[PDB]
């Protein structure tokens, strides 16, 4: 078995666990699970490989940081997902970052950009456009679109950290 | 902001559900069954909260107009979405 731990950052507001909801419960809704550091459990197979069920959403909590923190370190997979209709967050997902280049010591870790609530596209602040200018930016840190709502890249994007994870 | 940290457990799934140290057992009951649709699967009747230990042996059952700080609780511990029923 694989094991993958990932950190789904996201800024307040964006949707975080809101992800980890249509993923391991199969359920969206308007009222975005908390902020502190939720985990989600379920078991995929990637590729005929059958992963370990371990995931972690962390999110503005100066509380959970320091285990907000630990997850950086491992950063076995990182989810940075900010809100298409939500530039504030698309630009503090930057730094976020570096705090994890700053702890893995390199950009060439497991890593994906995400433009999720492409069905407020009909807002679209920054999509994949933006989000792969940034993505790119970011060096190119492959980005997707996807919808917690519609499900859209909602699989692909932890499918897309393991495919890094095997270095 | 600040506020215990605990793991909601549902079920494989682990919201983790931010409670104010001494929210009332009665109250983190309702406070979640505002939450995820699969919380409100039911009334607070048939949903209290198990703060299953390693052993759910060992595990119990809260109150309700207690308060979690009661067990002194922290942040990231161990609750579980159950059934009031009987």
């Amino acid at each position: 078995m694989r094991e993958y731990k990932l950190v789904v950052l996201g800024s307040v507001g964006v949707g975080k666990s809101a992800l980890t909801v249509q993923f391991v419960q199969g359920i969206f809704v308007e009222k975005y699970d908390p902020t502190i550091e939720d985990s989600y459990r379920k078991q995929v197979e990637v590729d005929a490989q059958q992963c370990m069920l371990e995931i972690l959403d962390t999110a503005g909590t100066e509380q959970f940081t320091a285990m907000r923190d630990l997850y950086m370190k491992n950063g076995q997979g990182f989810a940075l997902v900010y809100s298409i209709t939500a530039q504030s967050t698309f630009n503090d997902l930057q730094d976020l970052r570096e705090q994890i280049l700053r702890v893995k010591d390199t950009d060439d870790v497991p890593m994906i950009l995400v433009g999720n609530k492409c069905d407020l596209e009909d807002e679209r602040v920054v999509g994949k456009e933006q989000g792969q200018n940034l993505a790119r930016q970011w060096n190119n840190c492959a980005f997707l679109e996807s919808s917690a709502k519609s499900k859209i890249n909602v699989n692909e994007i932890f499918y897309d950290l393991v495919r890094q994870i095997n270095r | 902001m600040v506020a215990l940290s605990l793991k909601i457990s549902i079920g494989n799934v682990v919201k983790t559900m931010q409670f104010e140290p001494s929210t009332m057992v009665y109250d983190a009951c309702r406070m979640i069954r505002e939450r995820i649709p699969e919380a409100l699967a039911g009334p607070p009747n048939d949903f209290g909260l198990f703060l299953s230990d390693d052993d759910p042996k060992k595990g119990i059952w809260l109150e309700a107009g207690k308060a979690l700080d009661y067990y002194m609780l922290r942040n990231g511990d161990t609750m579980e979405y159950r059934k009031k029923q009987r």
